[PDB]
């Protein structure tokens, strides 16, 4: 009987501008990939082709590349405006700048709806944010009524900074409510759009009821049905399907990450509003699909603050960062201690009364540090000083380990010493020991890290039995540069922050840095 | 399963000293805030004190702000208050409520969903 | 184009159901959102719900549950309303609307005539 | 906040009709409010905080509303063992002040 | 919501600037129309979005907005300002008038 | 023939209020000290008695007390002005804020001449701060004219944060030039002031040729001849005597410190300006002086926002900073780790192209911490939490030693072991074992420094012959706690800033500190 | 140094209000003291510090300064306002006066 | 209190050496610094020197050094200038004044009459 | 800065007499300058720096002053060895300019 | 006892490239900051470039800024000057003059002491 199809679009992660295959940059504009002008380009074609479509968000459009940094939300809310979007979730990195940068920037601004139904407000912050978020809506489409209900992770205190007057409830019980008034409305059709994940997606369409279709984010995951078109191996199929317990069909969607894809489902409902049939297969944006220009025009007027802006004092240095590959590579090197102390001073959160923070440990390898940085400018430091350090557009991830398997790791990183590889580790948070005559797999003789569970820091040793929160980079985390185990022994996974942000934040508040080698790596 | 029991209150004279204790089992007593809430003879509720779920944060309400103490000991599974300049205002029933449980953010502002039968405490 | 008649002078004593109509030319009927206002002599004015020719699917305002109902003819044009249950207080003005906008600016335009009650 | 008066003192019902209890606040407590019942000489009870949550254990026919600084508990179909005092909070500021109660 | 207004009454004569506020409850983001009614009529549409102006209406008619608080300018007047001018809204489901203000 | 009396002041380091007899805070008002409105009275009686008179001062009256820390340079100006001050020199503590904190407050509200004629300015620094100081002015007094020239320490860049474009020439040959002026202008009584020191004045009153009289400072010593009336032992005879290389005699004179002393010099001279009798002593403001109310109003006027800010929050902490006397007097505590950051974090320079920093180390004893910090007042630290953990008066000092005097304290500090005595040691920028089965006096194994003559900082061994440049408190300088070998085996004292101030600092800027016991003392 | 004055040439009519500029090549302390000099006859002292009146001005003269820019105010003219008005500093020791403006 | 008489009228072509005078009565002389002024036609105003009845102790400007003296009497009250190897352009008023203030105040207050030379 | 004009270009002298040479600056030099005397066809010689002092073995009849913009050098009593040519620098601003000269 | 000899002076076509070098012996070399300074055929003096004590901070004029380059050795006691595109207005002597020292603070906006005799350079 009646039919729509549903665009959506997640973790774009900030890649405003046109892209490489990797999502990094490109520099090649006959292969290159993505933008908002293009995406402005297929929806348009799409709107007037069909009559029944909704677009939609499900959250993580603010962290990542340099258009945060300058602006910190107000080319989102503007692009977002100028593409009609018709509704958006909330997600974890909404957080990162606090409340007081989300409300202004977002929720006022924008002209389109923002959802969450596990989110509660306590305290003064109840007058504040009042009337500025909803847990559901009511949208016509076409010739019908549709409702929409959302929701958000519950790990968002612990991969943000919220505050400590909101709350996060499990999803499924502050789910099913609304869905029930819903029904009680003379509504039959409903979409759930939210950030939490796969997995939790799919027990929302077997333990929630009502819910027809299920919409979804934050775990970056690849849905095709057919051949790929390119890099990313699919996960599943596309409109994947479960079993409900209340005995019905209800389809699950994710369009991978960045601007590289974008969703069409279509559907056929029928009088009482229950689903019949679902297909469909994301798109990729390839070069053969051309840009609008009143969009490009837009860009370039803005790009001119963000090169402006990379040739300016960020801080200062009065030593010399030896971010070689005879050092770096080889020993401890000051680089390395200076970025992991950045990287701790970014994951400071709550305290739970009863530990002072919840992580205290750094890990980085030596293949992410390419150049130098010499003090004879003035004593000066740029954002292109940072860049040429860190040449990739990476992450700093947070994730759990057992204490086995980082023993696994500081043991391969040291299985071949003398020949410049890049699987030297640096450290923050750890004091190691090596003894390079014994045989590979048993030259680490001392490993201690440090107390969380205390309200004094102090270093002790390693259990080879319990669990342990620690950052690291994407590029380790998937297994890069010969460590599996960490791929394969890792108890989750929470991505985080652009490095050189990281980077730039720490030392545009320190104002003045002289790191040094202080012996978190010897040698007997 | 969840049951609060008071036990301590009597009759006492204008300005002596008493101490209530509530126990508590059927959960684990170290994760919830408390809270002591009194009413008086045949009128409405009102908020006396609490206590943070490890004793580090006790704040305490206008009258009692001066001459009452809020204590707990998580070894034994109980609570403790302590009052000592009792007035002839101090006639009630005391309660002794739990607190609802917040993931990550603070204990503050929250509401009472476990209560206690209640004692009887006369000052006269 | 135009809006036009809804009905005379009903008067309804209390305790009937009264039936309205809201009839329009000089558009396709089967593409726009129709609503239905009253105003109340000694307040302001009030919603009550919509109703699409081409199947319908209403929409009302959590006021006027089983008080009120939308109904569509189409075929000559035309969209009925029904009070049961009416009450004293329920002398008042009653509006046709339509609903007009492309993205996010929308407002009623085509105002029906009045109909008093 | 501060004040939180329960505009209802006592209503006269029987079983079957529809009840309306009012909860009328005093600046602004946002969402964060709760309602409890205590019988004659009996501890209370929590059904409802959040403004429209339902705590685990209460019959349907309890339901909450309102937003800002009016708020209202509603029971239809009345029961015979629904006839308690109500009481109404707020936890916005931090004297964390209740009601003053309406018997039914 | 509950969008109430300043001015119920307000009386000036023709060639001054007058002014009407519309003030909401809550957040409702430039999602405001403001109509007039002349008496014994169906309204009219003067401003949609609170800043863009129906064509065919007189430069004369202003708007702003861009939150909480909205304000209706008027300026150069002329024997057919003389009505009532309302404000409503649509950004959440339920959509609430004003009381009305005339003029 | 002529007689005029001279009155100097020095060093007054901000004690602006009545102070008890060591100078520190004065509580029982009957037996106290000192004070801007006695100094005013006693002033205004010799001022009556006698027609020729001078008011002078000699520099360093900035760092120290919690006046400085508030208004930062205008009560002195304001007190400076009341009290009819005749001239002025600079000191090395008048460019601690820099001289944009010089200029605006001292130099251009002042309405009494400031004087160097060592002071050169080059580059755009010579457009801003022409015409703001002299090199020497002349006075009527009496009836008769008098010439004054001014001189300032060489080593304030080492010793404060001047600029890099302000040059500080040898005293002498800046100093002779003037003087031969001040001679060919048909003036033959002179008198020098400056902030340089003891024996640089003596060396001035042999070499220099014209000077009649000196009048300096910045040693802080005591010159009395008969019996001294308080707890000071005087190092000399009141107007110290020199024999001139150009057959002449020439007094020098200096009234200690703070403001529990003033000085007194009456002079005769001839028809053609020559020093022919000298006789005087310093003055000692007991209570038996009374006070002048005009000045207590506007003290007591101006206190408020002293107390106003002493409850205000200066950063936050997340940690329990263990002050106690079991931790910081028997192992490593991280109070002191904290507090050796502020002092380094103060002592930041120049570079001079061949080192990154001349001074790299701290060294703090235990008895100096009385009180911990705890955290659980919404994590708030405020100046009284502060003075609870040194509540002294005292200063950081720098001097400089050998390699072996250190040796020499690391050892003391450890031979009684187990009476929670106050002579343990804590350290910044070194790395200490220790090894208490050993025969006292030879109980340490192993020590490193950090590396200075070098772009990278490193800590390396230490070499029981070379000059180590180091922070330590001034009650250990003085000899305290047993440590006697620092006041014999040093080849230089400076003094310096005020300790809660420097804390201050430190924590104003990090605005969060973890600080953490991270190994710079062991056991083996 | 070098005293320089504004208003070589300046000429009003009684009854409204005048000024008289002094700027100084380099920075004197509020150490300048206006002066008067009644044509064929000796000066006589105005203002003294830059601010402070000499015992017997009339309140209609008044004073500025504190740096390198000072400036003097007449107002409530009379027919005894119209001669030189010198400007002299006494700072360091070689004193110098300025051009001297005519009213 | 009164600044008196300095001199008439005196030509003194080029060449010779002029002795002004500055008599005072009304005060003590022996407790005030005396200055002496000049103001050549076409320009401004100029300062020469400081002379302190009771031994004098003088300072001139670094511009008359060996071109001027100041002398002093008192026994009769009176202060002498000098002019020496007069030039053509010395033509101007020679003026006589009192130094007078506390603290910071200074200023000139009992002016000389004028001696045009 | 800048531009350093030397304003005298020329002057006809005689042992014993007294000669003044001047150095005008174009914005502010403040204090710092120095004045260089080179004779015919050999290396320059420092006379005076920071635009009073003087240089370690230069006779006593040379003497700088003033400050600000305009600078002075003065020579009494001419001597044989006195007549070369004459610089005047500047080292406020940063390209180090000279002054044209000036022969005596 | 100071002496600057400079040698390395020729004739050159226009587009030629010359190195000139600076001896020194009488004193500390490695404490003095450098510059060379060229005068032009019966003209002014003018500033050509400098070098630190070190060789780590080195600033150029306008006009060689792209075509000269300074440089020194300590432990040999010298210094060089390289010049690439030789035009017809690098026709001029050129000195080679020590600097004053500053004790404490930068070694920028100098004045010169000790200089040297000169070479002779002709682009033609
Ligand atoms: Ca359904
Ligand atoms: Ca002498
Ligand atoms: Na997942
Ligand atoms: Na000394
Ligand atoms: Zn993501
Ligand atoms: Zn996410
Ligand atoms: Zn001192
Ligand atoms: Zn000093």
């Amino acid at each position: 009987a009646w039919e729509l199809t549903i665009l959506h679009t997640n973790d774009v992660h900030s890649r405003l501008e046109q892209t490489s295959e990797d999502s990094s940059k490109c520099v090649n504009a006959s292969r290159c990939m993505g933008g908002v002008a293009r995406l402005f380009t297929k929806v348009q074609q799409i709107r007037r082709a069909e009559p029944n479509v909704l677009l939609l968000d499900a959250g993580d459009q603010y962290q990542g590349t340099i258009w945060f940094t300058v602006y910190k939300g107000a080319e989102v809310a503007h692009f977002m405006n100028a593409l009609r979007y018709d509704a958006m979730a909330l997600g974890n990195h909404e957080f990162d700048n606090g409340v007081e940068g989300l409300i202004e920037p977002l929720l006022k601004e924008a002209k389109f709806p923002i959802l969450s139904a596990n989110i509660k407000a306590k305290g003064p912050l109840a007058s504040q944010i009042s009337g500025l978020y909803l847990p559901y809506k009511v949208l016509p489409v076409g010739d019908e009524v549709v409702g929409i209900v959302g929701y958000t992770s519950k790990e968002t205190p612990f991969l943000s900074n919220p505050g400590t007057n909101l709350v996060f409830e499990d999803e499924i019980t502050a789910l099913q409510p609304e869905v029930d008034k819903l029904k009680t409305l003379n509504v039959n059709k409903i979409i759930a759009l939210g950030h939490s994940g796969f997995e939790m997606d799919k027990l929302i369409a077997q333990k929630v009821r009502g819910v027809d279709v299920v919409v979804g984010g934050h775990s970056n995951t690849f849905l095709y049905t057919g051949n790929p078109p390119s890099k990313e191996v699919p996960a599943g199929k596309y409109p994947f399907i479960v079993t409900s317990d209340d005995g019905r069909k209800v389809p699950v969607v994710q369009a991978y990450a960045f601007g590289k894809y974008l969703g069409y489902l279509k559907i056929e409902f029928d009088e009482r509003g229950n689903v019949i049939s679902s297909h469909g297969n994301p798109i990729l944006l390839n070069s053969s699909i051309p840009e609008d220009p009143s969009i490009k025009a837009d860009i370039n007027k803005w790009r001119i603050k963000l090169d402006n802006y990379s040739t300016q004092e960020l801080g200062k240095t009065i030593v010399y960062l030896d971010g070689s590959s005879q050092s770096c590579r080889f020993r401890e090197c000051n680089m390395g201690n200076l970025i992991c102390d950045a990287m701790i001073n970014n994951n400071l959160r709550h305290t739970d009364e009863m530990f002072w923070n919840h992580v205290s440990m750094c890990i980085l390898n030596g293949g992410g540090i390419r150049s130098p940085i010499d003090e004879r400018n003035n004593g000066t430091i740029t954002w292109e000083n940072l860049a040429a350090v860190l040449p990739f557009g990476g992450t700093f991830d947070l994730v759990q380990l057992k204490g086995s398997t980082l023993k696994k790791a500081f043991e391969h990183s040291v299985h071949r010493y003398g020949q410049s590889t890049g699987e030297f580790l640096q450290v923050g948070g750890i004091h190691v020991v090596y003894d390079l005559s014994r045989k590979p797999g048993d030259r680490v003789v001392k490993l201690d890290v440090l107390c969380t569970k205390c309200r004094v820091p102090s270093y002790d040793p390693l259990k080879m039995d319990e669990v342990y929160k620690v950052i690291l980079p994407n590029f380790l985390a998937n297994g890069g540069d010969g460590f599996q185990m960490i791929k394969d022994e890792l108890l989750r996974h929470d991505s985080g922050d652009q490095d050189i942000n990281v980077v730039s934040t720490y030392i545009s508040k320190m104002k003045v840095i002289y790191p040094a080698v202080e012996g978190r790596i010897k040698f007997s | 399963q969840v049951q609060l029991v008071e036990s301590g209150g009597g009759l006492v004279k204008p300005g002596g000293s008493l101490r209530l204790s509530c126990a508590a089992s059927g959960f684990t007593f170290s994760k919830y805030a408390m809270s002591w809430i009194r009413q008086a003879p045949g009128k409405g509720l009102e908020w006396v004190a609490e206590i943070s779920s490890g004793g580090g944060y006790i704040n305490y309400a206008d009258s009692v702000k001066g001459r009452f103490t809020i204590s707990r000991d998580n070894a034994k599974n109980s609570l403790y208050l302590q009052m000592n300049s009792l007035r002839a205002e101090d006639t009630a029933v005391y309660y002794c409520a739990r607190a609802i449980y917040y993931y990550g953010s603070s204990y503050n502002y929250y509401a009472m969903d476990y209560w206690g039968q209640g004692t009887t405490v006369t000052v006269s | 184009q135009v809006q036009l008649v809804q009905s005379g002078a009903e008067v309804k004593k209390p305790g009937a159901s009264v039936k309205l109509s809201c009839k329009a030319s000089g558009y396709t009927f089967t593409s726009y959102w129709i609503h239905w206002v009253r105003q109340a002599p000694g307040q302001g004015l009030e919603w009550i719900g919509m109703i699409h020719p081409n199947s319908g699917s209403t929409y009302y305002n959590e006021k006027f549950k089983g008080r009120a109902t939308l109904t569509v003819d189409k075929s000559t044009s035309t969209a009925y309303m029904e009070l049961s249950s009416l009450r004293s207080e329920d002398t008042a003005v009653y509006y046709c609307a339509r609903y007009y906008g492309s993205d996010y600016e929308w407002y009623f335009d085509v105002w029906g005539q009045g109909t008093t009650v | 906040d501060i004040q939180m008066t329960q505009s209802p003192s006592s209503l006269s019902a029987s079983v079957g009709d529809r009840v309306t209890i009012t909860c009328r606040a005093s600046q602004d407590v946002g969402t964060a409010e709760a309602w409890y019942q205590q019988k004659p000489g009996k501890a209370p009870k929590l059904l409802i905080y959040w403004a429209s949550t339902r705590h685990t254990g209460v019959p349907s026919r309890f339901s909450g509303s309102g937003s800002g600084t009016d708020f209202t508990l509603t029971i239809s179909s009345l029961q015979p063992e629904d006839f308690a005092t109500y009481y109404c909070q707020q936890y916005s500021s931090y004297p964390l002040t209740f009601g003053q109660g309406t018997k039914l | 919501i509950q969008m109430t207004q300043s001015p119920s009454s307000m009386s000036a004569s023709v060639g001054d600037r007058v002014t009407i506020t519309c003030k909401a409850s809550q957040n409702v983001r430039t999602a405001v129309v403001w109509y007039q009614q002349k008496p014994g009529k169906a309204p009219k549409a003067l401003i949609y979005l609170a800043s863009n102006r129906h064509t065919g209406v007189p430069d004369r008619f202003s708007g702003s907005g861009s939150g909480t608080d909205f304000t209706l300018t008027i300026s150069s007047l002329q024997p057919e300002d003389f009505a009532t001018y309302f404000c409503l809204q649509h950004w959440n489901y339920p959509y609430t008038f004003g009381q009305g203000t005339k003029l």
